[PDB]
């Protein structure tokens, strides 16, 4: 129930699966050759993004399910101008 | 190295695809961090400058495909006796692949082909119905 | 409605709870997540122990202030207490 | 499904009519308004409204609006509704 | 000087001398050749000074001007005003076309223009010959001014002046030795326009010089054009000239019997039935070697009736008016031919006569053969396909079923036109761009019109897998118009022109199901036009959902679920949520609002306005692009 994310810094980011379900490229990596038991494991080594936008997309999973329907009040996601673009250049390799 | 283009080598990462999605295609045991790599390359393959290689993967992976189920064609041919059997074998363990595949093809499937072709999950289904149920369809029917 | 970024090295912990509520199963969640027993792990805010029966309202971040972003660098270690070796995430690269 | 929901056993209910047809009206200048145990979203019913009829504001009038009242007081041998 | 331009030409607007000669005074040379060598700009039309003097009959003003300078006739200004207005052409040009002989009379006396090959290549006697004055073109006679200056198509004095009612210039130009066989690139030979407005006195003069007979470019001798032309006293003295043998005295006989049958302007049965029947006689006059017809097999729009190949068969429908009319637009299609472009509006005429009279699937029949006809003759039918949607239209209207494949076929129709409509649009960009790109939006609006319809309509599973087709094809093409708009932007906006008639009340426009049709028939949603505006940038535009908030419902979930950015980005950086008009519209964008992190990043990214060119991937710059 709990999935692994290795970051290529080393950094470990481990959430919740339903969080790391509304990811496409983490469906299909959690998804395919074997699912472990339980997820108790489930590693994926994310061997290119960095650190900080592994957490980031992380904090964004949670934002998502906090906030997928949460009436029309949501809070304003923070970004960084410098934790920017790789971000998104990390959410194509995320697709959510 | 970051998500960068990075103007990757198409040989070396073509064959490593190809013998991941051969493991995969074949139902074979394959390991996750060499599968989690081989999407890393996926995303190479599909962003590297100066020019995109999805439409040279996405030619590439359908020759791939073709020649495979034209193998397994030959195969279940072969095995004339039991056709049914090996025919239903071969389907289950091609479209488990398929699937897979498929998953494994996902930012290939949406970043850019449907920006004409099709996706390489339905490539893969048409390449099966017209490489291995069209010539193999009388001896089908009738057993 | 609390959340919490639980650190332990390189692992990090992603984790939703309410904010009327204690750190018991806190311990027992990240027993569950870790396969370790329990009472070697001591949660640390800015690196001072909390009892176990201290409420997480009252630990030094509220719901206000432990968003579904990134709420608190909740510190953790495992008892052979212990020393809290939290590494910093990667630093981002400067902006052009 | 408010970004703040507000709680409540009162039981609101919505037979807002139309003034535009409906030949109803109110004679009586001395309007009881509302308590406050009612007014728990009645306004937040307002503004519900307003959110396709923000050009209107809700005419409350009560000559024909009614209301269930408890008896708990003696025993309860009746339950008398009765007008606002 | 602009302004003593403007003063010296409304001077001469006058006929004025003596305040021009004050306006025209106390300067230099090169101020006041200018002046009068220049034309000013009224009503969008630039002409000379000479050409409002000329107009308005003002002689004496211009010929003073002649005599106290020396200013020439060949300033270049228009032709006319009467629907052509260009330039090219010079001052004597139109002193000639204005109609007054003095004025021309002093303009060759004082620096003659006689030879002015224009850019029409029309000497000023071809505007007298228009006017038709004899005494003008008598005076350039006496002037030696050449009459063979062909124009534009190959238009000579003589065809110019026959086409229209002046006998005595067509007169004296045929004992001047003229050519008899005017030859144009139209394939006239001035009889053939002599025909074409029954001119009979012109005629007889162009048969007494004998001037003969040719084929025009769509099969037409001068009698033909005189027979379909509903012209009889011309097919009187064509058919006098005994060059004419039994055939082509039966076939013009028969030829304006049919005209006569339908022709808004001169439509009499009884002479349709007389003609044809003496046509029919003369057919069967010798008994033996009779020339038989030579019935072609039955059109379906005009019933299945094989013409009448024997006198009782035409002798059973003497009063039959609408079996008449139909045999006369059978003989008018044997005798002229589907491949003439004049075959096709008694079609139409008749179409329109029956629309009016609620007949309404033999009009759709009629109209279709119309299309059919003109579409293989390579013409402008934009015109045609919008009678189409008032006619299906007000059928929908006049709660009459409209069958699908009549849909299906102008669909078609349609979808070859708006073909050939941008190869038109790609190759003229010049002369009647104006022309070519109003065509091509009245085809995109008859196409919504069309579909519009189709969907108001009930059809089988193949009859929309046909129309869906025949949509797939179109939208596949891109078709873009003046400020980009795509074929879903048009029926997205509450903004498209809906023709004045019976499609006001049928075509509603922004139209749910127009969207959904297009859109699962394969549009392509994300496209935006030169301003940036997506689909779901002008459907949030709609200013009154409260009539109608079903209509706006089911678009904006059809919008996203085709896949429309909610975060789309314009020129000038608004989402659809800042162009939300009504709150309703703004409530429904943000239950639908499917956010991610690729969309927040992007808005991100735009605010700081960070670099991001050639680092992230190329789709990636076209996300940041439309986020």
């Amino acid at each position: 129930m709990y999935v692994k994310l290795i970051s290529s810094d080393g950094h470990e980011f481990i959430v919740k699966r339903e969080h790391a379900l509304t990811s496409g490229t983490i469906k299909a990596m959690l998804s395919g050759p074997g699912q472990f038991a339980e997820n108790e494991t489930n590693e994926v080594n994310f061997r290119e993004i960095p650190s900080h936008v592994l957490s980031k997309v992380c904090m964004y999973f949670t934002y998502k399910v906090r906030y997928t329907n949460s009436s029309t009040e949501i809070p304003e996601f923070p970004i960084a101008p410098e934790i920017a673009l790789e971000l998104l250049m990390a959410a194509n390799f995320l697709d959510c | 190295t970051s998500l960068k283009p990075r103007v990757v080598d198409f040989d070396e990462t073509w064959n490593k695809l190809l013998t991941t999605i051969k493991a995969v295609v074949m139902l074979e045991y394959v390991e996750r961090a060499t599968w989690n790599d081989r999407f890393s390359d996926i995303y190479a393959l599909c962003v590297a400058y100066p020019e995109p290689l999805g439409e040279r993967l996405y030619t590439e992976t359908k020759i791939f495909l073709e020649n495979h189920v034209r193998h397994l064609h030959k195969r279940v041919l072969e095995s004339e006796e039991q056709v049914l059997v090996m025919y239903h074998r071969y389907w289950e363990e091609y479209s488990k692949g398929a699937d897979y595949m498929d998953c494994l093809y996902r930012y290939l499937n949406t970043q850019f082909i449907k920006k004409p072709l099709m996706e390489i999950g339905e490539l893969a289904l048409d390449m099966w119905r017209k490489l291995m149920v069209e010539p193999l369809q009388a001896i089908l029917i009738r057993m | 409605d609390v959340f919490l970024m639980i650190r332990r090295h390189k692992t990090t912990i992603f984790t939703d709870a309410k904010e009327s509520s204690t750190v018991f199963e806190l311990k027992r969640i990240v027993e569950g997540i870790l396969k370790r027993p329990p009472d070697e792990q001591r949660l640390y805010k800015d690196d001072q122990l909390l009892d176990d029966g201290k409420t997480l309202g009252e630990c030094g971040f509220t719901s206000q202030t432990a968003r579904p972003q990134a709420p608190a660098t909740v510190g953790l270690a495992f008892r052979a207490f212990e020393a809290l070796c939290i590494e910093p995430f990667s630093s981002p690269p400067e902006l052009p | 499904n408010q970004d703040t929901v507000i709680d409540l056993g009162i039981s609101f209910q919505i037979y807002v009519l139309q003034a535009g047809a409906w030949p109803l009206t109110q004679a009586p200048s001395s309007t009881f308004a509302i308590p406050q145990e009612l007014e728990k979203s009645v306004q937040m019913f307002e503004l519900f409204y307003s959110q396709h009829f923000s050009g209107r504001k809700l005419t409350w009038l009560h000559y024909l609006c009614t209301g269930e009242v408890k008896m708990n007081y003696l025993g309860k041998p009746y339950v008398a509704m009765v007008t606002t | 000087m602009e302004g003593l331009a403007g003063y010296v030409y409304k001077a001469a607007s006058e006929g004025k001398v003596l305040t021009l000669a004050a306006l025209l005074l106390n300067r230099s040379e090169s101020d006041i050749r200018y002046l009068l060598g220049y034309v000013s700009q009224q009503g969008g039309q630039r002409s000379t000074p000479l050409i409002i003097a000329a107009r308005n009959g003002h002689a004496k003003v211009v010929r003073l001007l002649l005599e106290h300078y020396r200013v020439q006739t060949q300033q270049t200004g228009t032709v006319r005003f009467d629907g052509y207005v260009i330039d090219g052409a010079t001052a004597l040009w139109c002193a000639a076309g204005a109609g007054h002989f003095e004025v021309v009379k002093l303009l060759v006396s004082h620096g003659a223009n006689v030879n002015h090959t224009t850019v029409t290549n029309s000497t000023p006697l071809r505007a007298a010959c228009f006017d038709g004055r004899l005494d003008i073109v008598k005076y350039l006679v006496e002037n030696n001014a050449n009459i063979s200056i062909a124009n534009k198509y190959d238009n000579t004095c003589l065809m110019i002046a026959a086409y229209k009612g002046h006998t005595d210039v067509v007169r004296y130009l045929l004992e001047q030795r003229a050519d008899p066989n005017a030859k144009a690139h139209c394939g006239a030979t001035a009889l053939h326009f002599a025909a074409e407005a029954g001119h009979i006195d012109i005629v007889k003069e162009l048969i007494k010089w004998r001037a003969a007979i040719v084929v025009n470019g769509h099969g037409m001798t001068p009698l033909k054009v005189a027979a379909e032309s509903c012209k009889a006293d011309v097919v009187e003295l064509l058919l006098s000239h005994a060059d004419c043998d039994r055939r082509s005295r039966i076939e013009a006989l028969e030829l304006l019997g049919a005209s006569f049958a339908n022709d808004r302007e001169n439509y009499d049965i009884i002479k349709t039935y007389h003609y044809l029947y003496l046509a029919m006689l003369e057919r069967f006059q010798d008994g033996d070697n009779i020339l038989e017809k030579e019935v072609l097999p039955p059109i379906h729009a005009y019933g299945n009736r094989t013409e009448c190949r024997n006198p009782q068969e035409l002798e059973s429908i003497r009063q039959d008016r609408d079996a008449l009319h139909m045999e006369g637009l059978i003989v008018r299609e044997r005798i002229l031919g589907a491949d003439n472009i004049d075959v096709s509006h008694p079609i139409i005429y008749r179409g329109a006569v029956y629309a009016d009279n609620m007949e309404f699937e033999q009009c759709i029949k009629l109209w279709l053969h119309a299309l059919h006809l003109r579409q293989k003759g390579n013409r402008n039918t934009h015109k045609d396909l919008l009678r189409f949607a008032q006619v299906f239209s007000q059928m929908i209207h006049l709660n009459e079923t409209v069958k699908a494949p009549d849909i299906e076929c102008v669909l078609r129709c349609s979808v070859l036109e708006i073909e050939q409509s941008m190869n038109r649009v790609k190759n003229i960009s010049d002369a009647d761009v104006h022309n070519a790109m109003d065509n091509y939006e009245c085809n995109l609006y008859t196409f919504l019109y069309l579909v519009c319809i189709s969907t108001k309509t009930q059809c089988s599973e193949e009859d929309q897998c046909k129309i869906n087709k025949q949509i797939y094809n179109l939208i596949h093409l891109d078709p873009r118009t003046r400020e980009g708009f795509t074929l879903l932007h048009l029926a997205v906006n509450s903004n498209t022109p809906v023709d004045d008639f019976h499609t006001n009340d049928v075509c509603s426009f922004p139209n749910a199901l127009v969207t959904k049709l297009l859109l699962d028939c394969g549009a392509e949603v994300n496209a935006v036009d030169n301003e940036g505006n997506s689909a779901l940038h002008i459907i949030v535009q709609y200013n009154r959902p409260i009539s109608d908030f079903l209509t706006l419902h089911s678009i904006i979930i059809s919008l996203v679920e085709a896949g429309a950015h909610t975060d789309m980005t314009n020129k000038q950086n608004k989402t659809p949520l800042d162009k939300s008009t009504t709150g309703v519209s703004e409530i429904l964008l943000k239950t639908q609002m499917k956010m991610s992190l690729k969309c927040l990043a992007a808005r991100a990214v735009r605010a700081n306005d960070i670099n991001y060119q050639d680092q992230i991937p190329r789709t990636l710059e076209e996300f940041v692009g439309f986020h």
